[PDB]
């Protein structure tokens, strides 16, 4: 693990292997500095024109986060019309996350 | 030209007849063949059972292929199915080409 060594390689691309599919997706990502590196409370109440189906309370992080629930995330459209075209169902059965060639 | 497969030793011909089965014959011997037999044909099953090897699509293309596909809206009847009447017919040719392949 050093400065001049990648520290992953690019995996994209799908496999069909009978009642199996595996779909690898790799994407270049970018994390800027949230909140100024602070918590802060948020709210919104009934004042001015805000409506009370519209209230809340809780609070903004410093936190970022990674989110694949979205099937164009895994399947290509070629891939997802291999899917609907063949089959009756289909469902996910267990995943590999991985995070790397990081540079700050 | 026609379109298929040419093959050197293709599937052999299988050919079938009824055997002649003589009408009474004449009571005394004549050289004639004969020429007055029973009516009859015959009638049964056939079975033909072909094992296809697929060469199985392994594209990168991003995007939707063409496919074939019924059609959507209401109709009259079902395509490829039987009449009001149980007669069967193929409103269509139906092709192969429809998934692609670069040069
Ligand atoms: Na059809």
């Amino acid at each position: 693990d050093g400065v001049g060594s990648s520290s992953g390689n690019w995996h994209c691309d799908s496999t069909w292997l009978g009642d199996r599919v595996i779909t690898t997706s790799t994407r270049t990502w970018a994390l800027p500095t949230y909140n100024n590196h602070l918590y802060k409370q948020i709210s919104n109440g009934t004042s001015g024109g805000a409506t009370n189906d519209n209230t809340y309370f809780g609070y903004s992080t410093p936190w970022g986060y990674f989110d694949f629930n979205r099937f164009h995330c895994h399947f290509s459209p070629r891939d997802w019309q291999r899917l609907i075209n063949n089959n009756w169902g289909f469902r996910p059965k267990r995943l590999s996350f991985k995070l790397f060639n990081i540079q700050v | 030209l026609m379109g298929g497969f040419g093959l050197k030793h293709p599937p052999p011909q299988i050919l079938i007849k009824n055997t002649p089965v003589p009408a009474d014959p004449p009571t005394t011997f004549n050289q004639s063949k004969l020429n007055s037999f029973i009516t009859q044909y015959s009638t049964g099953q056939v079975s033909v059972e072909i094992e296809w090897e697929l060469q199985k699509e392994n594209s990168k293309r991003w995007n939707p292929e063409i496919q074939y596909t019924s059609n959507y809206y209401k109709s009259t009847s079902v395509d490829f199915a039987v009449n009001t009447e149980g007669v069967y017919s193929e409103p269509r040719p139906i092709g192969t080409r429809y998934l692609t392949r670069n040069l």
